[PDB]
Formats: C-alpha cells, structure tokens, sequence
C-alpha cells in the first residue's frame, strides 16, 4: 500500500514541476534591463546607542518611527527614543536566554521569548507608573524563534518543534496550529493586509499560510541549507529569503516560482537578517563577516556596504516613513544610519 | 661651550618624545577604550602625571645654555613645586599598580570584595594629596641666589647651616628610592612563585614560553627603574658628604645625570600600555 | 646660604 | 492612588510649622513632587518643586529663604518646613505628582489639601472673562492668552487646562494644548496659536459647572491665569 | 500510521496542484512598475537636504 | 541651553537609569557559570541532588563563592542552533556511567557525544570536568563479565584497577587541544562532599588565568 502512495506522490510532484516550467517564458533580468542603475549608495552613522553589557539578539521599530525596543543576553529589555539618545524604559527579564522581541502597533505592549519556551506580554501604560507583565503563553514544546502582533488581542509565534501557532491573549489559549514543516522553523513575516503569512525553516523550504482557514497554500524550494530570514515585498505579491549557503533569493506568489538570486564569490559566510526599502528598490542584508550589504532589487548588483561593527550583525530594521536604518550586533552596540 | 649645545638638544629631544607618547596614550584611553576596568583607571593617572612632568625641562635647558636665570623668582618657585609633585606622584602610582597586581593573582578569591572601581578612585585621590603634602619644604624655601649679574634658582636654607643639605638628601633618598624598590621587588617575586605553582599554566613547552615572557617583563621593569634613578642619588650623596672641586667634565656629567631622571617617564607608556594585548585592538582601530 | 656647586637639579656658580 | 496630607491649623505670627503628605498605591520613587496653594478667595499659586532622586529643587521668589522641601522615599513621605510665618500665608495647600519622559502627562493627580490660618521677567497669563451664563445642551468656548509665545523650537506648545468643581480638588483636562487626559469624555477639545488659546465644550452637561484655569510650563516659575467661572 | 501520513501527503499535494498560475513576464512587469511610481518618495534612494533630515544633530 | 524644562527632566531620568544598569553589571561579573551535559542514565541527578520548560537552573554558595548551574537535557531539538549561547561559561561538567558498557552499546554513544562537545569551535579554551560514576556496580559486574565486549584490544586483567585506567585513557585520547585546556578527571564518591571541593579547586585556576590576562602580565 505504501509503495503505491509513494508513486502517487512522485507523480504529483512531476505534474507540479511541469506546470511551473510551462509558465516560465522570460526572466526578470531580460525584462529589467536597459534601465539606469541606482548608482553608488553611501550612508553614515548618525547615532550610537550604548548601555547593553552583552550580545544583542533582536530589535523592532515602533510605528511612529521614533521609538524602538532591543533585547540582549543580559536579562534586560530597553526602549530607546532615537532623536535624543534617551532611555524611556528598562525592563528586567525573568529568564536570561531571550531570542526575539516585538512592538505592538498601538504602542501599548511588548512581547519577548526564548529557551524557556514561553511568550511574555508586557503592559507599558499603567496607573501605578511601572511596567508589569500581563500574560504568559505556555503551549510550545520547543524554543521560541519569532513573534508578531496582529492587534492588541492576537499574536502569532514560531518554535523549534516545527510548528507555528495563533493565540488569543485574553483567554491564553491557542486558536489555530500550523503543522506542515519537518525542520525547525526559524522566522515569520506578516503580509501588509494581515490575511496571510510566510515562514522559513531548517528543512530549506518556505510555506505560505492562511490565517482564517489554517491551511498551507504553497511551498517554495531552492535553497541548499537552513533558511534564517524572510521578508515581504511592499505591495504584498513577493518575498525574499536568506540562508546559510551565502545566498539570497526572490519568490513571486502569482507565478509560484523563483525570480532572482543575490550572491557573490567573495562572500562565503551565512546571512542573518534581510529587509526592503520604502519603494522596494533596495534589499539590505546582514552577514556573519561583520558587515551589511546593499543590493539593487531589480538588478543583481552590489550598491554599497555598511562597515561599522566589530562582531556579527545579528539584527536590522527599516522605519515606516523610510528615513533611517538600524543595525544591532554581538559587540553590544546599536547604530542608526542614513 | 660645545657641551652646552648638545645638552640642550638632548633636553629638547627627551621632552618631545615624552609629550608625544603620553599624549597618544591619553588620546586612546579617553576615546576608543574606556575606564571600566581598574587597570585603565590606574594607567591614565600615570600618563597624566608623566605628561605634566615633561613640561619643566625647557627652563632647565635655558639655564644650562646660559648660566643665569632669565625669568623671575616666582616662576622658578612654581617650576620647583610642580616638578616635585609630578615626580613623587609617578613613583607612588608605580608602587600602587604593583600591589594591585599582587593581590589579584596571589589572593584571587579573598580580594574580590576589596577590588572595585570606587576604591580605585579613592586610592588615586589619596595619592595626589600625599604627594602634595610631602613636597612642602621645596615650595616654602625655594628662591634665587645671585653673586657677581648672574642668578640661579635653588633652595635657600635657613641659618646657613651645612646640615639641612644632608637632612634633605637623606629624606628624599628614603622616601623616593629604597621603600618603593623593596615593595615592587617583593610583590614581583611572590607573583613568579605563585605562577610557577599553578597546574593549568605549566607543563607544556608552549606554556613555558609564556612563563618565560612573564619573567622577562617583570625583570625589565625593575632594571629600568634602578638604572634611571641610582646615579642621581649617588652623585648628590657624594657631593653632600665631601667637597668636590668644580671641573667642566664634572659639569657635563652632572647635567647628563640630571637629564637621565626623565627617561623613566618616556619609557612608562611602552612598558604598561603598548605591550598590553588589551590595547592592541584599540590602537589598531584608531590608526 | 652656604654655596654647594652641585645640589638637586642645578649648578650654582660661586 | 491616594495622597493624604496633614498639618495646618491656627498659627501665631513669627512661628514655624511643618506639613506632611503620605502616598500610597503607586511607585512613589519615580515621581517628582510639587506644592501649590490657594488663598481664601483667590486663584492658584505655585510654591515648590522637588525632582525624582532629589537632584533638583526649585522655590518661588515670594517664599525663598523661609521654606524647605524634603522627601523620604522608604517611608513614602513628603515634607514642607515653614518658618517666620506672615499674614499672607493663610491658604489651602495641595500636593501634586508629576512624571517626565517622552509622551507622559504631568500634573495628573492632586490631593485633598490642608488649611493653614495665620492669626492677626515672568510670563503673564490673562483670562478676560468671568461668570459666563449657560444652559445644559449648548456649546461653549473659553479663551486664554499670554504675554509670550509658548511654542518651542522642538515643536511643542506648553499650555495646560484644569477644572475645579465646587468643593473639590482640581482635575487635569488637557495637557500640552491639544491632548486629552485619561478618563475624560470626548466633548472637550483644545486649540490655539502661538499666543492665543481656546477650550471648546461641544454639549454642556450639569456636572461641568465650576472654574477653569490655564497654566504654562515653558519656564520656572510656573504661572497660573485667573479663573473663569461657569454659572447656571 | 505510516499509511495515514502517506495519505495526508497525497491529499496536500493534490490540493496544491490545482492553483492557477500567471506568466512570469506579467509578474515581472508588475514589479518593475511599482518602483517607477513610488521612487519620488523614498529618502534612501536620493538623500534629502539637511533642513528636512531629523537625524542631523 | 536650547532645551526646555521637560527636556531636562527627561535627561535626568535617563542618567538615573544608566547608573542602575552599571551596578547590575558589576554584580553579575563575579558569578561562576557552569554547564551540565550528559547522556541519559549517567548519574546527573545524583550530582544535582548532592549540590544544593526548556532549561533548569540551580544556584548555591560554597566557601564565599557563588555558583549557577544550567541543565539543557530536555531541549530535544537541533543543538547547533542554540549551542553558541553558552560561549563564555567558566567550565563544563560531563557525566559518564561506568556500569553502562555491557548494555550500539551506550558507551560508544557517550564517547561520540564527548568527542563532539570537546572539539567544538565555540569551546576552544574551556576546561572540562569529567565525572565517572557508579564505581560500585562496575566493580561487581566486571568480575562476571569481561571488558572485551566493549573493547576488543584490551589485554589487561579483568579487575577494577586496570579497567578504570584503560577507560580514563580512552576518554582522554579524544582531546585534540591539549595546550589551551585541561581535562580534570574524577571518580565520583557518593557519600562525601569531595565533589564540590574538586570543582572549587578546578575553577580557582581559571580565575587566576583570567586575572593574569586582565592585568596585562600575560
């Protein structure tokens, strides 16, 4: 019985591959040619944020484009006004081994988690004048790798037990479980309208998920190793990925196949983080060789470098208005660039 | 004569080298590095004292060149006070640094409570006050002595008594040479014995190379101190004990030995800051 | 006071 | 969150007395504290400020030299020491908390107050009207002006509105000219220019009767405009 | 157990195969023209003058 | 100063936060951080009992020094993703059970795990404390059954003396970084406080080496 099912699976895979090949007629490179290059891109350090005493793992910008939160190995969460380098809040964490953090769109809450296997929710605005923990989400059986808020009462998480989840913050229960991956899920990215999301895992594949229905609609393959980072394109019809094979790739939803590859022979280390600019003309990636590279999205040219850190570039982010870029590293410093 | 030019030229060369080295050390600690560790707090103070100590030579060159004090009495009095303060402060900082290195290594667990940055700042503030207090006689009774249209700055002593000279030379010898040397030597000997005992540091050839380097640097520091300071004291002691007829060669030997007492300040940054591995990355980044 | 040609850091000519 | 204050009573001239306030229900060590007074039929007058951590202290010129302000953080207590009391010191004294960071609301909680009876280059604020007659269900507008521009180079206008209902301590309504305080209905709105300001009530309700006050926070000393009373 | 997993994989792959697909040329032509139309308002492609930059000093 | 009253209050609050962060860091620097690794049924629980989710943390104080132990047995996920977090520990304690050679066999599993840990890039200068457990049952068992089941080459007598040494040298052969690190090997005694003493002795040398590096003498 099992052999017949295996035969049916392999036949269906050949079908899907044939259909994808039939769609492909011209490449992006041919289409986006004979158009002027962006030219050299140069940016400078505007601010230096000092105060963590260990490795930094995560950062996330607030929706006003002025405030931000950071997480470090020392058990501290810090909120930073970025025009004046002032400290708004410092939060002590119960468990030191933290891997991710998030900022709510309203501005009222923050979340963090890690090797304790729990997601914690912190209320920023109270009548006693101090920050306190509001919720602890305890379902997962592996470590937490990422989290993002949809509103003030729903959050979505990923874990090292190969599963994603959707939560109801008020009741503390899981509403939907996403279970299709075979390796540790490392990263998630939400769509602009919030009806869909994409995830990347250690089995070297990416999946597209439907929030309301709870099902997997599409699977994307092509990398040769662990996918560490994933981000949505601004109109919501494409996404990009970065892996341990020292490459980045672009995938189109409606054509359901790969569009372009970003790599250079000099680079042989992995990629840790990825992001787009306001119009999506530039792609920005952090590396393990202490540097950030800047890429033309439509062409596959290197346009610039951000060479300012003494150890690994763990995290990066771009503001909603499009004004500044933030980078965090394992040397304990956060830099702002423009 | 011919000797005066060479002496003045050597004086200027020493002053320039000392100012460049001390300035570069302070420029690096203040910016690229920081003063989080106890060691960095102790090194910056030494650098500041040496830099201030190196700005008093030009007057002494303007006096060796022509045998007369061109400036006024008040300025020379100020110069004597400053030179004395800086000299004693540098010697005391060296002794403090050696005691700290002995406590960290020989008694690592017990000393943990004692070693904190606040206490280190307290120690430094104490050191400057003691240095200011010990130099009082020089500031009180310094003046000018002229006999001919030629003057010189010197320490006039009340009552024209030939004993104040001996009682000053003994005082400076006891508090400026013997005691610091016995302390530094005892601390470094006990450090070498302890390091020989530790199992994790000994037992392989590549490890024995590092033990050899530790011994080499410890020996070098003591050798430089003794070489740079013994001739001054021996010359002064001989002069106070016995009458010496003035001769030109004696004039050139006296001036050269006095200039030699400032090489220690030029050599302090290389021994404590440049060789240190901790500072190598900061120097690399700065330049 | 009494003149010692060599004392401290100076040579006094008498 | 309660602040209870004590001391006061009847004092003879040329005397000394100390007043106290005890705090409960909040993180007391994180807030700066202020003392403010009101004479028997006059308006509000600022007295003194002590910051969080005790680094900064300020006093009014009228009282400087004779008053001392202190805090005890483990006991959660605030104190005011007064000496050489004058006839002009007869008043009701109040305690106010304030916290300062980006996006906060200073002057949000006031205390009940205590009464002392003694036996026997500053920015001016102008409120030009009093005793405006009105009836429930109608809109209203109130205007306050200044002798100097309250707009700063950073981008903020430092104007505040307060309401004192009969028999009660003051309450914050609008901070920094355009923002609405927590727990306050959306009827109220604040708008203004560099030197002229207005407060608008869309539909009046019975509870809205009392006195309205404007304040500036650009510079120290802090200065209060006279009142403006809504009757019925 | 193992048969159940094989059945689930077969069902999933069947569901994924049905989706309709547009040509690559159209999708590329629709990404090329999202960046023509939003390029005037991107502060990183072209540096804005110091007057409007909130991170001057 | 071109600043307002509220801007100055904000700057003062920020400096009162920097102070507290520096104090907490100074307190944290003195603590001793230990990592605990072992295969299942290796005697870890006996060590944990005698000395005082996804991770379990234990703390105790012995002779004026403060100890924090972390156990990561229950993670059951890919180790490469999270192992780099523990760079910077003072030392690693590895537990092995001597009786588990009859029962591939568990001993080869333990040797594979020890080899993979020891030669890791992250842990190049980290000292390893090795505990060999269950002396008693090993001594009874070895009589009945010879050691040749686990090891074909062994020629020595089937007695405790030669077997213990042969196993010790088998584990010590795996080290390939002899210059930078020392492997401390102990035969665990159940009813004693010798184990804690042994650990304290081993960590003292690490502290001395750290202080030599910081001072600049080394």
């Amino acid at each position: 019985e099992l052999d017949q099912l295996r035969q049916e699976a392999e036949q269906l895979k050949n079908q899907i591959r044939d259909a994808r090949k039939a769609c492909a007629d011209a490449t992006l490179s041919q289409i986006t040619n004979n158009i002027d290059p962006v030219g050299r891109i140069q940016m400078r350090t505007r601010r230096t944020l000092r105060g963590h005493l260990a490795k930094i793992y995560a950062m996330h910008w607030g929706t006003d484009s002025r405030l931000l939160v950071s997480a470090s190995q020392d058990g501290k969460l810090i909120i930073w006004d970025s025009y004046t380098t002032n400290k708004v809040h410092a939060i002590p964490l119960r468990s030191s081994w933290v891997m991710t953090c998030a900022y709510a769109p309203s501005g009222n809450y923050v979340a963090c988690g890690g090797l304790d296997n729990i997601c914690s929710i912190y209320n920023l605005k109270t009548r006693e004048g101090n920050v306190r923990v509001s919720r602890e989400l305890a379902g997962h059986t592996g470590y937490l790798s990422c989290c993002r808020f949809l509103d003030d009462n729903q959050i979505v998480t990923s874990s090292g037990d190969t599963t994603c989840a959707l939560w109801d913050i008020e009741t503390g229960q899981q509403t939907t479980t996403f279970t299709g991956h075979t390796g540790d899920v490392m990263s998630l990215s939400l769509a602009p309208d919030t009806r869909l999301f994409v995830s990347g895992a250690c089995d070297a594949s990416a999946k597209l998920w439907d929030v309301r229905e709870g099902m997997c609609r599409q699977t994307f393959t092509g990398h040769e190793s662990d996918i560490n980072a994933i981000c949505f394109f601004p109109n919501g019809n494409a996404f990009a990925t970065g892996s341990d094979d020292a490459t980045c790739r672009l995938f189109d939803l409606r054509a359901d196949q790969e569009l372009m590859t970003y790599s250079h022979d000099n680079i042989i280390c992995g990629i840790t983080s990825v992001s787009f600019s306001k119009s999506g003309r530039l792609l920005l990636a952090g590396y393990d060789d202490f540097n950030c590279n800047v890429w033309d999205a439509l062409k596959a040219d290197r346009a610039g470098v951000l060479a300012g850190h003494d150890n690994r570039v763990s995290c990066l982010g771009v503001t909603d208005d499009g004004m500044a870029v933030a980078t965090g590293s394992w040397d304990s410093f956060l830099k702002i660039w423009n | 004569l011919t000797s005066n030019a060479v002496l003045t030229f050597i004086y200027f060369v020493v002053c320039i080298i000392g100012l460049c080295g001390n300035t570069l050390v302070i420029y690096v600690i203040l910016r690229y590095a920081k003063m989080k560790t106890i060691t960095n707090i102790y090194i910056l103070n030494l650098a500041i004292a040496d830099e201030l100590f190196m700005l008093g030579l030009p007057f002494l060159a303007m006096q060796v060149a022509l045998v007369h004090w061109p400036f006024g009495k008040a300025i020379c009095r100020v110069v004597m006070t400053v030179d004395g303060i800086n000299q004693f402060t540098s010697i005391f900082c060296l002794t403090v640094m050696s005691i700290d290195r002995y406590l960290a290594v020989v008694h690592p667990i017990k000393s943990a409570k004692w070693r904190r940055p606040r206490t280190a700042k307290m120690i430094t503030m104490a050191v400057w006050g003691v240095s200011l207090l010990v130099i009082l006689p020089i500031m009180i009774y310094a003046g000018l002595r002229s006999n001919q249209g030629r003057s010189s700055c010197t320490i006039n002593w009340p009552g024209e008594s030939g004993a104040w000279y001996t009682g000053f030379i003994i005082y400076t010898f006891i508090l400026g040479f013997l005691v610091p040397l016995t302390i530094i030597c005892l601390c470094y000997l006990f450090i070498i014995i302890k390091v020989k005992s530790v199992r994790l540091l000994s037992g392989s050839r590549e490890k024995d190379r590092n033990l050899r380097k530790v011994t080499r640097m410890v020996s070098i520091v003591v050798a430089v101190f003794i070489f740079c300071w013994l001739p001054f004291y021996i010359f002064n002691v001989s002069s106070v004990s016995m009458a010496i007829s003035p001769t030109p060669a004696l004039k050139g030997m006296f001036d050269f030995v006095v200039v030699l007492t400032y090489a220690n300040s030029c050599a302090n940054p290389i021994l404590y800051a440049f060789l240190s591995d901790n500072f190598k990355k900061s120097f690399q980044n700065v330049l | 006071a009494g003149c010692k040609n060599f004392f401290w850091k100076t040579f006094t000519s008498c | 969150v309660q602040l209870v204050e004590s001391g006061g009573g009847l004092v003879q001239p040329g005397g000394s007395r100390k007043l106290s306030c005890s705090a409960s229900g909040f993180a007391f060590s994180s807030f700066g504290m202020h003392w403010v007074r009101q004479a028997p039929e006059k308006g509000l007058e600022w007295v003194a400020y002590i910051s969080s951590g005790s680094g900064t202290i300020y006093y009014a010129d009228t009282v400087k030299g004779r008053f001392t302000i202190s805090r005890d953080d483990p006991k959660n207590t605030l104190f005011l020491q007064m000496t050489s009391l004058r006839s002009e010191d007869t008043a009701m004294y109040y305690c106010v908390r304030s916290i300062y960071y980006y996006g906060s609301s200073p002057f949000d909680f006031w205390g009940q107050g205590t009464t002392l009876t003694v036996s026997s280059s500053d920015i001016v604020m102008t409120q030009a009207t009093s005793s405006v007659p009105v009836t429930p269900g109608e809109s209203v507008s109130i205007s306050c002006r200044s002798s100097k521009s309250l707009l700063h180079s950073n981008g903020n206008t430092y104007l505040y509105w307060f309401l004192q209902r009969p028999g009660q301590s003051p309450q914050l309504l609008i901070y920094r000219m355009s923002n609405l305080a927590s727990g306050v209905p959306d009827r109220f709105s604040g708008s203004g220019s560099g030197t002229a300001f207005t407060l608008t009530i869309s539909r009046l309700e019975a509870e809205d009767v009392g006195v309205y006050y404007c304040m500036q926070h650009l510079e120290y000393p802090l200065t209060f405009g006279a009142g403006t009373k809504l009757e019925l | 157990a193992s048969i159940a997993q094989a059945r689930k994989l077969v069902e999933q792959l069947k569901m994924e195969a049905n989706i309709d697909r547009i040509k690559v040329s159209k999708a590329a032509a629709d990404l090329m023209a999202y960046c023509e139309a939003h390029a005037k308002e991107d502060p990183l492609l072209t540096p804005v003058p110091a007057s409007e930059n909130p991170f001057r000093e | 100063c071109t600043l307002s009253a509220e801007d100055k209050a904000a700057v003062e609050r920020s400096k009162m936060i920097d102070r507290n962060l520096r104090e907490d860091g100074e307190k944290a620097a003195k603590e001793v951080k230990l990592l605990l690794l072992g295969a299942g049924e290796s005697g870890k629980n006996t060590i944990v009992k005698q000395m005082k989710t996804g991770i379990v943390e234990t703390h105790f104080t012995f002779k004026d020094l403060y100890f924090k132990m972390f156990d990561v047995g229950a993670q059951r996920s890919e180790r490469k993703k999270w192992i780099h977090c523990f760079e910077g520990v003072t030392a690693i304690i590895f537990c092995v059970a001597l009786s588990d050679y009859d029962l591939m066999n568990r001993m080869h599993a333990s040797m594979k795990l020890f080899d993979s840990i020891c030669n890791n890039k992250w842990f190049t200068e980290t000292s390893i404390i090795l505990f060999l457990n269950k002396k008693d049952l090993f001594e009874e068992k070895i009589k009945r059954s010879p050691l040749t089941i686990c090891y074909p080459e062994y020629t020595g007598s089937n007695t405790y003396e030669e077997a213990a040494a042969y196993i010790q040298c088998q584990f010590e052969d795996l080290n390939r970084r002899k210059d930078t690190k020392e492997i401390y090997t102990h035969f665990t005694c159940s009813t004693d406080t010798k184990n804690v003493q042994f650990v304290f002795d081993a960590v003292t040398d690490v502290i001395i080496k750290n202080n030599l590096k910081e001072c600049g003498l080394y």
